[PDB]
RNA sequence: AGUAAACUGAGAGUAGAGUGCUUAGUUGAACAGGGCCCUGAAGCGCGUACACACCGCCCGUCACCCUCCUCAGAGGAGACAAGUCGUAACAUGGUAAGUGUACUGGAAAGUGCACUUGGACGAACC
RNA sequence: AUAGGUUUGGUCCUAGCCUUUCUAUUAGCUCUUAGUAAGAUUACACAUGCAAGCAUCCCCGUUCCAGUGAGUUCACCCUCUAAAUCACCAGAUCAAAAGGGACAAGCAUCAAGCACGCAGCAAUGCAGCUCAAAACGCUUAGCCUAGCCACACCCCCACGGGAAACAGCAGUGAUUAACCUUUAGCAAUAAACGAAAGUUUAACUAAGCUAUACUAACCCAGGGUUGGUCAAUUUCGUGCCAGCCACCGCGGUACACGAUUAACCCAAGUCAAUAGAAGCCGGCGUAAAGAGUGUUUUAGAUCACCCCCCAAUAAAGCUAAAACUCACCUGAGUUGUAAAAAACUCAGUUGACACAAAAUAGACUACGAAAGUGGCUUUAACAUAUCUGAACACACAAUAGCUAAGACCCAAACUGGGAUUAGAUACCCCACUAUGCUUAGCCCUAAACCUCAACAGUUAAUCAACAAAACUGCUCGCCAGAACACUACGAGCCACAGCUUAAAACUCAAAGGACCUGGCGGUGCUUCAUAUCCCUCUAGAGGAGCCUGUUCUGUAAUCGAUAAACCCCGAUCAACCUCACCACCUCUUGCUCAGCCUAUAUACCGCCAUCUUCAGCAAACCCUGAUGAAGGCUACAAAGUAAGCGCAAGUACCCACGUAAAGACGUUAGGUCAAGGUGUAGCCC
């Protein structure tokens, strides 16, 4: 066979490590944003879990551990 | 598309009855002052303010002039959602002078056009 | 696939019909806002007729104006039917002739 | 082609062709049987051929199976009462083993159409209604009367706008 | 090979007109063997994404109008379409091609390490 | 489906799209009658009128009927047992509430829910319950139609609040493409009431409007189409423009556009748009598809009964060849290659010398699940069964890469220099770093491919093509046109320019796999070129002047040829004429039963260039390919035979030599409308 739908692919992977290259800095921001959120999202869903549950407060000694940041 | 000059007041009309709606049509029909701002009348119906009259003030930037109609709170909202005016009017002198201010807020001053 | 894998994947899950241009329905209402040419894809030369028109459901889009010659200008109520005019890529909606603003060709 | 070996096994036509019939009293059926050995060969094609048919015309029936539990094959029915009724099955083959329950276990053919009778009492013959339930939707299909308006036209005379006519 | 070269006539056509054309004749040579690194021919092959058939096909950037998507404004995709710079791929495509991965670069892309044949190695000895 | 059209230069296969059929809504054009059926687009807002009374007062009814589909697994079966009817009773019928079971579509990029269980009389104890066989979640939908479920303006509910309610009939505003009467009667059936005659009922009955449908008819017929699929076009107008098409496509001087004629299909309709009915037992080497590898449970299957060693892996140790480095001696050069440059003063012999790599064996085909493993020794060691089975977990996973610490002979991205080029951010040369190695962690990707899944079995009657012959049983995994897309969003991850999973919008009629023929190849081998490709021989051109042709300039002043195959060419010929060109002047049935050297050599004849300094072209047969495009060759012969044309032969010249002549079919839409004729189009004082 030939390679014609290889080729194809080969550029596309190309483009896209160009433009990741290109525009790394906006992405990175980006991310850093959609993981902070996700941490607020997170935390906010075991809010919703313990008040539901009928907890005035967190349960004692009980900090939400910040699981999707790196340190 | 093209984009529409700043010296283009479109207008929708809506009246009480069909001879109010003729009436504010000649007067408009009588409009002189073209070079200066166009005067676009994009719809003219009898009957309250309707939401097919808000869609075509948002489609067009226009504003719509009642004549002794009603506008109903859901259609406020809408238009004040939509960026659309819609100013009611119970008389023709009044609606006149609304609308001689609007074509002057258009212009770049006075309008020049005088409907007697 | 086995007769165990057909019965535990189901029915085929067909997918579901996808709306045209006009939202699954015969006709829509437009507002001519715009009206000008569009030159056809290769080999095809011309300059048919099309308008923009902000359909009844809020979307703008291009509509092409079948017949030879019109008059439909801005500001103008036209029912818009589906089909698409096959030598424009992207224009999916035919006026209709002879209803509200769009009369009829003339012979 | 349809997949598997016999696919007659899975066609409606030969699902109908059980003619076993559990009485009332029969709930559940436990066939124990061995994947190997010449003596469980007749087990194994019941389980294979017949246990199809047997839960298709015994819709409630729970029928379970296990393989290589016991030295022998056997069938064992638990019925309402309690009672459980157990079917040694070892050296009879799948016909046989089918010929068995049905004795014991199945209904009779007179039951099965006494059944059947009391099924059609349900369609009365005069009835009318909608084809689903009924043979005929009106009686203006019976010939001799009075035909439905929609095929053929009323005389003025019974027609009720021209009734109202004659009433002025 | 009576060839090249040199030399001398005649004719067609004009009223006249060629250093032009056709043609007759005289003297009259040298090499003629190596080859296939260079161009074409033949035979057997091989490859081919070309079929208006390589003056082909075609890739990517840069600029231009539309349609859709993500996005605080901008990007991406597709389409239309011409130019622009190159020629990356298709023949051993002129550095074989490609996969993963990393660095680098106007732009197809270059190279490094490993892997595939979706290349060949002409298929006795020579 | 009885299928059909569409990918290509062509064939086969796969696949998508579309056509043909039948309904329903809307629109366009058109319409005569009678019977019948059906009828707001919207759970948005409503003027008006009516829709629930009965009856000797109490009671009963106004909870029914009628309406809508917003919501939505309260609808079905079983248990139990309320309400209601059987004049009181009887259990019978009917059927609530409660309990048990069943009960829609899509998304797993919704995979975890977060108390969702149990025991005990209670106290209280246990820590459980649901869920990849789809829990929890989001979106969509009235359903399973003698009819059923739900709602009754919203706040699920309706004490209360928002507020003042047609989703009862008729009707209206708004909205949509969607649009029926503000009719009559209780005469019939049904309901309510009464003891009953009876009364009320926009339930219902009988009417009104509407081609939405069916039936029937009239001695007043339209709509659509006419390139192929697909039934059917004459002449004009236009000339890639106007425009047309469901798909393929048409239009650059038209059976496809517009008009006109005619024809074809259906016909009071036609058919443009939309929607639905047509949708899983087919495949995975190359078309999408066997997931990089191995192992469970729950399960499924019957393949369970039948029945020596080589190069796995981890650790430790060791080293033969060759490097590097260091020492003696020698020498002035060494490396570099298509050729050079840059570069080192260093190079050769001999000896000592690794934490790098592992000739020959290996023409062996072994080990491991895969990745991988080929120097030597030792230790440990190579799961189980007489099956399959993981983004649903655990353990591995070449090379590259990241963190830290070491090693560094050699190689080597990057970087620098040299060279090359139009440029060379490369190919070639030199130096060097990360890196390749060790230790400990990460990263988890490969054309991880033998692109061919595991287990069992067969070679029997084959097989689209190619490839690595064709299949049977069983199980798991995966795929449903191309591209968007090894992408976006979500999720997880020691990953932070990443990996796994992975869409949709817009666009297209294709994409794609395998072959055949031809063209091409800076394509391989072999054999050749005989004035020919190079060298070789002779004479020239390219340097000078002149003649002449062409181009460019100029002019008022031709035209044609114009790469080989134009250029002393049409012309074996221009002062006038020739002359077709330019300026001025003159004529109009004109030399012509006119004329035109006006355009079209891309309509042609006619005569030719061209390979051709070729030997091939071949009708008609036959055969091979599974009867595809296509192919047809072996002489110690294997499917070719071939009339005819060409070559050849024959002929002229001076032989039988040589030179002439001849040179088929085709290519370059090669030249010539200016030899002449001619089609088409064009001027006609
Ligand atoms: S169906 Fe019988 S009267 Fe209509
Ligand atoms: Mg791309
Ligand atoms: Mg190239
Ligand atoms: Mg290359
Ligand atoms: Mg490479
Ligand atoms: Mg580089
Ligand atoms: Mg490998
Ligand atoms: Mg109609
Ligand atoms: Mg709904
Ligand atoms: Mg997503
Ligand atoms: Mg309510
Ligand atoms: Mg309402
Ligand atoms: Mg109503
Ligand atoms: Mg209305
Ligand atoms: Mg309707
Ligand atoms: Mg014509
Ligand atoms: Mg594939
Ligand atoms: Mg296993
Ligand atoms: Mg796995
Ligand atoms: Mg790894
Ligand atoms: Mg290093
Ligand atoms: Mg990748
Ligand atoms: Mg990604
Ligand atoms: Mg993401
Ligand atoms: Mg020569
Ligand atoms: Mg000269
Ligand atoms: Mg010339
Ligand atoms: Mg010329
Ligand atoms: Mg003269
Ligand atoms: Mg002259
Ligand atoms: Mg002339
Ligand atoms: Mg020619
Ligand atoms: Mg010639
Ligand atoms: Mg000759
Ligand atoms: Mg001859
Ligand atoms: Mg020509
Ligand atoms: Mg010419």
């Amino acid at each position: 066979k030939n390679v014609l739908k290889i080729r194809r692919r080969k550029m596309n992977h190309h483009k896209y490590r160009k433009l990741v290259k290109k525009t790394r800095f906006l992405r990175r921001k980006v991310q850093e944003g959609r993981l902070r959120r996700k941490q607020i999202k997170f935390e906010k869903d075991l809010r919703r879990i313990w008040l539901k549950a009928g907890l005035k407060e967190a349960p004692e000694g009980w900090q939400t551990p910040k699981i999707y940041l790196r340190g | 598309k093209r984009e529409r000059d700043s010296n283009v007041l479109s207008v929708i009309i809506k009246g009480d009855v069909d001879g109010s709606v003729e009436a504010i049509l000649n007067i408009i029909d009588t409009y002189d002052a073209s070079h200066e701002c166009e005067l676009e009348l994009v719809h003219f119906g009898v009957g309250d303010v309707s939401a097919n009259d808000v869609n075509l003030a948002e489609t067009f930037d226009g504003v719509i002039y009642g004549f002794n109609v009603n506008a109903g709170n859901v259609i406020q909202q809408s238009a004040a959602k939509k960026g659309v005016k819609i100013k009611l009017h119970k008389i023709i002198y009044r609606l006149v002078e609304d609308l001689q201010e609007e074509l002057s807020s258009r212009l770049p001053a006075k309008t020049s056009w005088d409907p007697g | 696939a086995t007769l165990n894998q057909m019965h535990r994947l189901g029915p085929p899950k067909r997918p579901p019909r996808k709306l045209g241009p006009t939202e699954g329905r015969p006709q829509l209402k437009g507002v001519v806002l715009c009206t000008f040419t569009r030159k056809p894809k290769k080999p095809n030369s011309a300059n048919r007729k099309c308008c923009r028109v902000r359909l009844s459901t809020g979307r703008e889009a291009v509509c092409f104006i079948p017949g030879e010659g019109h008059t439909l200008q801005e500001h103008q109520i036209v029912l818009v039917e589906g089909g698409r005019t096959q030598d424009l890529p992207g224009v999916k909606l035919t006026v209709v002739r002879g209803k509200y603003d769009c009369g009829h060709v003339q012979k | 082609p349809m997949k598997g070996r016999f696919p007659i096994r899975r066609t409606l036509q030969y699902l109908s062709q059980g003619n076993v019939v559990f009485k009332d009293s029969v709930k559940v059926m436990t066939v124990n049987y061995n994947t190997h050995g010449e003596l469980g060969e007749g087990a194994r094609k019941f389980v294979f051929f017949n246990i199809p048919q047997i839960q298709y015309k015994n819709p409630w029936v729970q029928i379970m199976m296990f393989k290589n539990m016991t030295p022998s094959p056997f069938l064992r029915f638990y019925l309402d009462s309690g009672e459980q009724v157990l079917v040694d099955v070892e050296t009879k083959s799948n016909k046989e083993i089918m010929e068995h329950i049905r004795k014991i276990l199945g209904k009779n053919e007179e039951t099965l159409r006494e059944e059947e009778e009391e099924k059609k009492q349900l369609s009365h013959p005069a009835n009318f209604g909608p084809r689903k339930y009924c043979l005929r939707e009106c009686i203006c299909e019976v010939e001799g009367q009075v035909p439905c308006p929609s095929l053929v036209p009323l005389p003025k005379e019974m027609r009720g706008k021209y009734k109202a006519a004659l009433k002025a």
